[PDB]
C-alpha cells in the first residue's frame, strides 16, 4: 500500500527489497502527517523593538522554561526550546 | 490510524448486523453453517471462566472486577478453581522461573478452546523485573497469548475492556466455515 | 563464490545464535501446523530465524506456534491454496520456502491431484517468480513412478501423486532441495499412535499384513528430519539434489510392534495382545472403509485404506543417494526415543507399582542385510 | 564552548567509557571512546602524564565520524567481467586460497598506515609459513636502519623534550605532523627558555624559531660545528634534534641518518639522549619492531603473483607497477584506493572494534580495547589471516590473543610490558610534506572518509577565498 | 602461604574423600527411582554415566573445604531429587538438551561469527 513507501520525518524508510516490510503486510505503518519541521516553519517571525526578548513557550508555567534571546544580529533568531523565531527592526 | 466515520457519513451506512459474516453466503450449506459458527461463539462467547490464577498485585485487581462495582458475572465470566472447567486463563503477576514449569502444566491441563489474557506489565514482558535474574521475560514466553491487558496493576476497566476484547475475537472464530473450505 | 544476495547490513546474520540472534533466513513453512511443522519451526526459532506461517484454517491452531520464535520473528497470513495473489503475499520476501503441505486421505475440497501435484506446483511455480533463493520439498521414500498395489485396490493413489508433485517441484524450481522422510514418528505422529490406538486392534488384537513380517522399515525421528530440513535450509552446496531421511537401523514391521506392546505392558501373557494376520479377516477392512466414509473431519486413530497401503509397502532405500549423515545429522535410535514416547500409552498406568514389579522389556532385533534377502527369497 | 559535530548525540549518564588509544597520529595519546549501544559518539582525552598530557589532537578528536562511512562490510570478489561483488566468508577465503597455491610462493606483503602489531605478525608468519620474506611496510626507512631500536624513535621521551633547552628541526613540521609532541616544545619554550633552529622550508610553529635554511649541507655544517647555532647545542644541558621520519625514507636520509647519529653522541649527556626520529604512523614503529622490512618497493621489486594490503591505503603502490599476472587482498576497514585496485577485498575491523598493541613513537607499547562491535560481516584483522591459513593448509601455532600475544612475547619481549618503555641508548635541498592546515585533516583513509573533515577543508578554503577578495 | 581456618564438615583429605564416595553411593542408588518416577527420556545406563561425568569435572579440586562444600551442594540436590521439588524440567537441566553444540574450531567459529 501507500503508507509502505512513505518516508517518515525523520527520514527513514525500509528499502523496497528489505525483508524487514514483511511485518506490515497484515498492518499499517502509521506515519505522522504534521511534520513539526513544516509547522514552525510558516509561522511568520516575531518582530520586536527591543534589543533582548523572552520566549516562555506562550503559557508561563504550562510553556517552557523563559529563555533571553539577543537580536543584535540581523537574522531572525530561533529560541531553543519552542522553535519560534524573533527578529529586531 | 484508522478515523471513526463522520456523522453524516455514518448516517447513511447499514445497520452493522450481530454476526460478522454478514447474510451474504452464496449457498445454503455456506449460509447454514455460518448461522451454525454463530450458534458456538454465542455459546462460547456468553460464558467464559476464568481459572483464579491470580500470582502477584494484579491478582488484588483481579478481584475487584468481581467485586459489586464491576461485576464480571454480569458478563457471563464465573471464576473456577480446577483447570479442566475453566476456559480462560488471567496470568496476572511476574511469572518467575520457579513457577513457570507450573503455569506452563496448569495451561496444557486446560482442555480447548483455551484463551489466555496477559494482566500487567509483570505478565506481558516482565515489567518492573524485566531484568531480575529469576523472572520469566513475560509469560509469552511459555504460553500463547491471546490479549495484553497493559497497566501496573490494570484499572479494574481496563481489565473489563480486554475481557470484551476476548468476547469479540471469541465472536469471529471461523471453526466451522473454514471446515468447510478445508 | 556465491553472490550475496543483499548487503544491507540490517539483513546480515548477527549475534550468538539465541533467540534475539539472526540468521539472515527468512522463511516461509507453508503447512507448519501439521505434524512436522511444529518441529521444524521450532528448530527455526532457536535459530533466530524470521518466520512466516501462512494458515489455511482458524487462528486458534496456528497461535500456539507463536511461542516457538521470539517477538516479531513470527508472523501469521491467512492464504488459500488455491489463490494465487494469497500465496504472493507471504513469499515475496522470503529467502527460503518449505512446503510441508500434504494429507494422508483426500477431502471434498482436495484431492490428491489438488494438493500434492497441482497444489505444491502453485507454492514452487510462484516462489520462482518473486525470487526466492532457496526451496524444499517432501515426499515419500518408497516413491516410484507407477507403484503397484499391495493390500487394497485403490491405496497406491497417494504415492503416485507425491512422485508426480515431486517432478513439477523439480519442474518449476529446478534447484530445489527434495528430502525423502520414511515413517516419521515421535510425537502427535501418525506412526506410533496409528498402532496403539484402539482402532487398530481387534479387542485385543492385531491385524498385520503377513503379520508383519515381509515389511521392513527405517523409521527416522522428526526432530532429526527437522534437523535436516533446516542444515539444508543454511546450505546452499545442498540446493538442486535429493536426500532420503532413514533411520540407523532397519526393522521387521512384526519386530517392531512386538516392542511396543512390551513396553507399552500390553504383554500377551497378561493383556492378551496377538497378532493376526490381516489378509485372514476381512472384518478389519470393512472397519477403515466405513472410518473413513463416517468421519467428515479426519478419521478416527488415523485409520482409513490409504494409511494400510503404507504399512504393507516395505522402505525402498536407494543406494547412491545421499542421506541425513551426509547434511551432519545424527540420527536418534529408536531404542533412545521410542520408550519415552510411549509412557503415556502404557497399560495399567494406575498401579502405582513398586520397584522392579515391571521387568525392563528387550530390545527389538534389527535385520541384518544379508537376512533380508533370505526373508525375502 | 562546545562540540558541533557531536551536537546533542547523547547524554553523560547513558555512555559506557572505553579506555582506548589513538592511532590516527604516531604520538599514541591515551582516549577514552564514549559508546553507547554499538556507536562511537566521541572521542575524549585520557590522563596520561607521560604521553597524553589531558591534550588531544584535532585529527584524533574528529575521527569518529571516518568509522561511520566508506565502511568494508562484506567479503568482496573480482568476477571475471571486472566488478566487485560481495561474497561469503567460505567462498572468499577458498577463493584467495586458490591464488595462494598457484602464486607459488611469490607472496609479498605490505603493512599499511593504520596496521596492527598482532595482525602485522601475523602476516608474518603466514608469509613464511609459505616460504615467502617480502614482508615490507608503506613508509620507506634507511636501510639496515632496523639493526637498533634507537634509530627509529624518540630517544628523548615526549615527557623528555619539555625540559628541552636547544633543539634542531631537520625536515619536520612538528605543529602538524605530531602536535602534541608541539605542545611540548613550546611548554619548554615558555618555560624552560628553549631555542629553536630549523632545517627546510619556512614554516610556523605556534613560536619564534630560526630557521637556518633548507639546503641539504646545512646538516653536515651544523654536525662539523662551523655553523653559529651549532654552538648553541654544544653548550646546553639538554640538546636534542629532531627529525622528520620522511626524510630518513628519502634517498639522502642514510647520510643525514649517520652524521645526526654520529653528532648526537658528542652532545650526548649523562641520562640524556639528544638523537630523535619522529614517526607519523602507529604502524610504522610495531612493524620495524617486529621484523618488517622498510618501503613500498622491497615489495614491488620481488614482482610478486599475490600482494597482501593490511589496511595499506596510502596510494603509494598502483595496479601499474604490478606484474600484469598479480592477485591483490586488501584486508582493511575502510573502502579507498587501497581497495579500488584490489581483486580480493577482506573486510577488517577498525582501531575501535579490535584489541591490538600498538607502539607510539617514544617506543611505548599500548593497547586499544574494543568498544563497538565491527559492523556487518567484518572480523578482525589476524582473525582473517589465522583463518587463511586453514584454507591453505598450514595452521598458525596459536588461536587466541593470549596465544599470539605469547609469540610476540617471544620475538621482543618488551613488546608484552604495556605501559612501559625501555630506554634503547646509543643509535647508530629539505622538503616537506605536510606544511599546511589544509593538508592535516586529510591524510588518512579514517580521517579522508570523516563528513566532519571535510567541512573543516572547506571551512579553511572559504576563508581563504574571500580574505583575498576582500582585498 | 598457609592459614589457620575453622573446618566446614572434614578434617582431613581422606575423611573428604570418604564423604564423597558416600554421595556418589547415594546417587549411584537413586538413579532408578528418578527414571521411574520422572517423565524423561534418559534411562539408567545414560544417567549412570551422567552421574560418573560430572564427578569427574571437578577432577583437579585440592582444597578440603572446597571438597566440603560441593559435598553440602552435592547432597543438597539429591534430597531434592530423593523428594520429587525437582520438577520433571530440572532434572533434564544436567544435560543441557536445548543448547546444540558449538563447533571448537577455528575455522568453524570464524564462519559462524562470534
Ligand atoms: C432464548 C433465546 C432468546 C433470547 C431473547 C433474545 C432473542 C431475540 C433478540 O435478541 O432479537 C434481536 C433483534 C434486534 O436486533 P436487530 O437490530 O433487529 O438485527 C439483528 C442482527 O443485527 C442481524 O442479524 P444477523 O443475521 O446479521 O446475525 C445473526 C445471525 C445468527 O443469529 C444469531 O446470532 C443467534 C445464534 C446463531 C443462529 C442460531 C440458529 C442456528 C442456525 C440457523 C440456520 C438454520 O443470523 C441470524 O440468524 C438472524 C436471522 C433471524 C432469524 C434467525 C435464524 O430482534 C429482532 O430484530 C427480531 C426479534 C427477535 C425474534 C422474536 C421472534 C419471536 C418468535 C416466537 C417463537
Ligand atoms: C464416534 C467416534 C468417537 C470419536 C472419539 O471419541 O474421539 C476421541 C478418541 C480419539 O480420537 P482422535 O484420535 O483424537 O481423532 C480425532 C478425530 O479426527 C475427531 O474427529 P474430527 O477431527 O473430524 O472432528 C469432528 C468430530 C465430531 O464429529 C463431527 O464433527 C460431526 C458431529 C456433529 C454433531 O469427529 C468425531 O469425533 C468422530 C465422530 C463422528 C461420528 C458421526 C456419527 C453421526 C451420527 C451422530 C450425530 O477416540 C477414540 O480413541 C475411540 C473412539 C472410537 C469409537
Ligand atoms: C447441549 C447443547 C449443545 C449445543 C451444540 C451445538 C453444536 C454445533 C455443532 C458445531 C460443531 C461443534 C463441534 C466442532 O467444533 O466440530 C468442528 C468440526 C471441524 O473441525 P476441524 O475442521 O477438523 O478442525 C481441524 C482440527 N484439526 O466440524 C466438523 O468437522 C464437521 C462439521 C459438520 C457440521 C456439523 C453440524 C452439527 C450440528 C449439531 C447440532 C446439534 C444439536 C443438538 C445439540
Ligand atoms: N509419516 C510422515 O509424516 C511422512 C512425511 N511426508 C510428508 O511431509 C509432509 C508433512 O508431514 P506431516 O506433518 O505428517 O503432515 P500433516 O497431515 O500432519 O500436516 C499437513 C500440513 O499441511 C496442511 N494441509 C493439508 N492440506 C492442505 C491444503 N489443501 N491446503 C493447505 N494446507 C493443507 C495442513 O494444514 P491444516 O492441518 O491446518 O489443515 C497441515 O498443516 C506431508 O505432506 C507428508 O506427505 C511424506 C512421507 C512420510
Ligand atoms: S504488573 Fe504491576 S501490579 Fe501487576 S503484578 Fe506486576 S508490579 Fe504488581
Ligand atoms: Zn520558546
Amino acid at each position: 500500500r501507500g503508507d509502505i513507501e512513505k518516508v517518515t520525518h525523520t527520514g527513514q524508510v525500509f528499502d523496497k527489497e528489505d525483508y524487514r516490510n514483511a511485518r506490515f503486510v497484515n498492518a499499517k505503518r502509521y506515519v505522522n502527517e504534521n511534520w513539526g519541521i513544516k509547522l514552525i516553519e510558516e509561522v511568520p517571525p516575531k518582530e520586536c523593538t527591543e534589543r533582548v526578548v523572552f520566549c516562555d513557550g506562550g503559557d508561563g508555567p504550562l510553556g517552557h522554561p523563559k529563555v533571553y534571546i539577543n537580536l543584535d544580529k540581523p537574522g531572525n533568531h530561533i529560541c531553543g526550546y519552542c522553535g519560534l523565531r524573533f527578529v529586531k527592526k | 490510524q484508522q478515523t471513526l466515520p463522520v456523522a453524516e457519513v455514518a448516517q447513511n451506512l447499514p445497520k452493522k448486523g450481530y454476526s460478522p459474516f454478514g447474510t451474504k453466503q452464496s449457498s445454503v450449506a455456506e449460509w447454514s453453517l455460518a448461522r451454525l459458527d454463530d450458534l458456538l461463539n454465542w455459546g462460547r462467547k456468553g460464558s467464559i471462566w476464568p481459572l483464579t490464577f491470580g500470582l502477584a498485585c494484579c491478582a488484588v485487581e483481579m478481584m475487584h472486577i468481581a467485586a459489586p462495582r464491576y461485576d464480571m458475572d454480569r458478563y457471563g465470566v464465573v471464576f473456577r478453581a480446577s483447570p479442566r472447567q475453566a476456559d480462560v486463563i488471567i496470568v496476572a503477576g511476574t511469572l518467575t522461573n520457579k513457577m513457570a514449569p507450573a503455569l506452563r502444566k496448569v495451561y496444557d491441563q486446560m482442555p480447548e478452546p483455551r484463551w489466555v489474557i496477559s494482566m500487567g506489565s509483570c505478565a506481558n514482558g516482565g515489567g518492573y523485573y524485566h531484568y531480575s535474574y529469576s523472572v520469566v521475560r513475560g509469560c509469552d514466553r511459555i504460553i500463547p497469548v491471546d490479549i495484553y491487558v497493559p497497566g501496573c496493576p490494570p484499572t479494574a476497566e481496563a481489565l473489563m475492556y480486554g475481557v470484551l476484547q476476548l468476547q469479540k475475537k471469541v465472536k469471529r472464530m471461523k471453526t466451522l466455515q473454514m471446515w468447510y473450505r478445508k | 563464490p556465491r553472490p550475496l544476495k543483499t548487503t544491507n547490513p540490517a539483513a546480515m546474520k548477527r549475534g550468538t545464535g539465541g533467540r534475539s540472534s539472526f540468521n539472515g533466513i527468512v522463511a516461509t513453512v507453508f503447512g507448519a501446523t501439521g505434524f512436522v511443522g511444529r518441529y521444524v519451526c521450532n528448530k527455526l526459532g532457536k535459530s533466530g530465524t524470521q518466520m512466516i506461517l501462512p494458515y489455511r484454517g482458524d487462528d486458534s491452531d496456528v497461535i500456539r506456534l507463536k511461542v516457538t520464535g521470539d517477538l516479531g520473528q513470527v508472523l501469521f497470513h491467512f492464504y488459500n491454496l488455491e489463490d494465487p495473489a494469497s500465496i504472493r503475499d507471504a513469499v515475496k520476501h522470503s529467502n527460503v520456502v518449505i512446503n510441508l503441505v500434504g494429507r494422508d486421505f483426500e477431502t471434498k475440497n482436495f484431492k490428491f491431484k489438488d494438493v500434492h501435484v497441482n497444489g505444491a506446483e502453485r507454492i514452487a511455480r510462484i516462489a520462482r517468480e518473486a525470487g526466492v533463493e532457496r526451496f524444499i520439498h517432501l515426499s515419500s521414500l518408497n516413491v516410484e513412478a507407477n507403484p503397484k498395489d499391495l493390500y487394497v485396490k485403490g491405496g497406491s493413489e497417494w504415492l503416485k501423486s507425491k512422485y508426480e508433485g515431486e517432478l513439477r517441484v523439480r519442474d518449476a524450481f529446478p534447484n530445489a532441495t527434495i528430502i525423502r522422510p520414511a515413517d516419521i514418528y515421535g510425537s502427535e505422529d501418525r506412526f506410533l499412535r496409528y498402532y496403539a490406538h484402539i482402532w487398530r486392534r481387534q479387542f485385543r488384537s492385531m491385524p498385520l499384513w503377513h503379520k508383519g513380517e515381509k515389511t521392513v522399515k527405517q523409521p527416522v525421528y522428526v526432530s532429526d528430519v527437522a534437523q535436516a530440513i533446516i542444515n539444508a535450509a543454511k546450505d546452499p552446496d545442498s540446493a538442486g539434489r535429493i536426500y532420503q531421511a532413514v533411520g540407523p537401523k532397519r526393522y521387521q514391521l512384526s519386530e517392531l510392534v512386538d516392542w511396543f506392546h512390551r513396553l507399552m505392558r500390553k504383554d500377551q501373557k497378561r493383556w492378551g495382545y496377538m497378532r493376526y494376520d490381516m489378509r485372514w479377516d476381512p472384518t478389519f477392512l470393512l472397519k477403515a472403509k466405513l472410518n473413513s466414509f463416517i468421519c467428515p473431519g479426519t478419521p478416527i486413530g488415523g485409520l482409513h485404506p490409504a494409511r494400510i497401503e503404507r504399512e504393507a509397502v516395505t522402505d525402498k532405500v536407494l543406494t547412491g543417494v545421499p542421506t541425513l549423515e551426509d547434511l551432519g545429522v545424527t540420527l536418534t535410535t529408536m531404542e533412545q526415543q521410542v520408550p519415552w514416547e510411549l509412557r503415556p500409552y502404557r497399560a495399567a498406568l494406575y498401579y502405582d507399582a513398586e520397584l522392579g514389579e515391571f521387568e525392563t522389556p528387550s530390545p527389538p532385533k534389527c535385520i541384518e542385510a544379508r537376512d533380508e534377502l533370505r526373508l525375502f527369497a | 564552548l562546545t562540540n558541533k559535530p557531536y551536537s546533542f548525540v547523547a547524554r553523560p549518564w547513558e555512555i559506557r567509557k572505553v579506555s582506548s588509544i589513538d592511532v590516527l597520529d604516531a604520538v599514541g595519546s591515551n582516549i577514552v571512546v564514549s559508546t553507547r549501544t554499538n556507536e562511537v559518539l566521541r572521542i575524549l582525552p585520557r590522563e596520561n602524564e607521560d604521553v597524553n598530557e589531558e591534550w588531544l589532537a584535532d585529527k584524533s578528536r574528529f575521527a569518529c565520524d571516518g568509522l561511520k562511512r566508506q565502511r568494508l562490510v562484506a567479503p568482496m570478489v573480482r568476477m571475471p567481467n571486472g566488478e566487485l561483488q560481495a561474497v561469503e566468508w567460505e567462498g572468499a577465503l577458498i577463493a584467495v586460497a586458490k591464488a595462494i597455491k598457484a602464486a607459488g610462493g611469490q607472496i609479498a606483503g605490505i603493512s599499511g598506515q593504520l596496521a596492527d602489531l598482532e595482525a602485522q605478525v601475523a602476516l608474518k608468519d603466514l608469509l613464511n609459513r609459505l616460504g615467502s620474506e617480502v614482508v615490507a611496510t608503506e613508509q620507506g626507512f634507511i636501510a639496515g636502519g632496523t639493526d637498533n631500536r634507537a634509530n627509529y624513535l624518540l630517544n628523548s621521551t615526549i615527557a623528555g623534550l619539555e625540559e628541552a633547552d636547544a633543539v634542531l628541526l631537520v625536515g619536520t613540521n612538528p605543529r602538524y605532523e605530531a602536535p602534541l609532541v608541539n605542545t611540548r616544545l613550546r611548554k619548554a619554550y615558555v618555560h624552560n627558555e628553549l631555542q629553536i633552529a630549523s632545517i627546510g622550508p619556512k614554516i610556523d610553529l605556534s613560536y619564534d624559531h630560526e630557521n637556518l635554511g633548507a639546503d641539504a649541507a646545512l646538516v653536515k655544517d651544523v654536525c662539523s660545528g662551523a655553523h653559529a647555532f651549532s654552538k648553541v647545542l654544544e653548550g646546553a644541558k639538554k640538546p636534542a634534534i629532531i627529525i622528520g621520519a620522511d626524510l630518513l625514507e628519502r634517498a639522502d636520509g642514510a647520510a643525514i641518518h649517520a652524521t645526526v647519529a654520529e653528532y648526537c653522541k658528542k652532545l650526548k649527556k649523562p641520562n640524556w639522549n639528544p638523537f630523535n626520529v619522529l614517526q607519523t604512523n602507529a604502524a610504522q614503529v610495531g612493524a620495524l619492531d617486529v621484523g618488517y622490512k622498510a618501503g613500498a618497493q622491497t615489495a614491488v621489486k620481488a614482482q610478486p603473483k599475490v600482494l597482501f594490503l593490511l589496511n595499506a591505503d596510502a596510494g603509494k603502490v598502483t595496479r601499474e607497477q604490478l606484474p600484469k599476472d598479480c592477485f591483490v587482498v586488501y584486508i582493511g576497514s575502510h573502502g579507498d584506493n587501497g581497495a579500488s585496485i584490489a581483486d580480493a577485498v577482506l573486510p577488517g575491523a577498525a582501531y575501535t572494534e579490535k584489541q591490538g598493541i600498538y607502539v607510539n613513537t617514544e617506543g611505548r607499547p599500548q593497547q586499544t580495547l574494543p568498544g563497538v562491535s565491527p559492523p556487518g560481516m567484518a572480523r578482525e584483522d589476524w582473525k582473517i589471516l589465522r583463518a587463511l591459513s586453514e584454507v591453505v593448509g598450514k595452521p598458525l601455532p596459536y588461536d587466541n590473543l593470549d596465544e599470539l600475544r605469547n609469540r610476540l612475547e617471544d620475538v621482543a619481549p618488551h613488546l608484552t610490558r604495556l605501559g612501559q618503555l625501555e630506554p634503547a641508548g646509543d643509535a647508530g635541498a629539505i622538503d616537506i610534506k605536510l606544511k599546511e592546515l589544509r593538508d592535516y585533516f586529510m591524510t588518512d583513509a579514517i580521517s579522508r572518509a570523516s563528513p566532519t573533515m571535510a567541512k573543516c577543508i572547506s571551512a579553511v578554503n572559504k576563508q581563504q577565498r574571500e580574505n583575498e577578495a576582500k582585498q | 602461604a598457609v592459614q589457620q581456618v575453622r573446618p566446614i564438615l572434614s578434617v582431613d583429605r581422606e575423611e573428604a574423600r570418604k564423604r564423597a564416595l558416600n554421595l556418589y553411593k547415594a546417587w549411584y542408588r537413586q538413579i532408578p527411582y528418578i527414571v521411574m518416577d520422572y517423565d524423561i527420556p534418559m534411562t539408567v545406563e545414560q544417567c549412570r554415566d551422567k552421574l560418573r561425568e560430572e564427578f569427574v569435572k571437578h577432577r583437579n579440586v585440592t582444597d578440603i573445604r572446597v571438597i566440603d562444600m560441593l559435598v553440602i551442594k552435592g547432597q543438597m540436590e539429591l534430597k531434592e531429587s530423593v523428594e520429587i521439588w525437582k520438577q520433571k524440567g530440572h532434572i533434564m537441566r544436567y544435560w543441557k538438551e536445548s543448547q546444540d553444540p558449538k563447533p571448537t574450531d577455528f575455522l568453524s567459529k570464524f564462519i559462524q561469527g562470534v
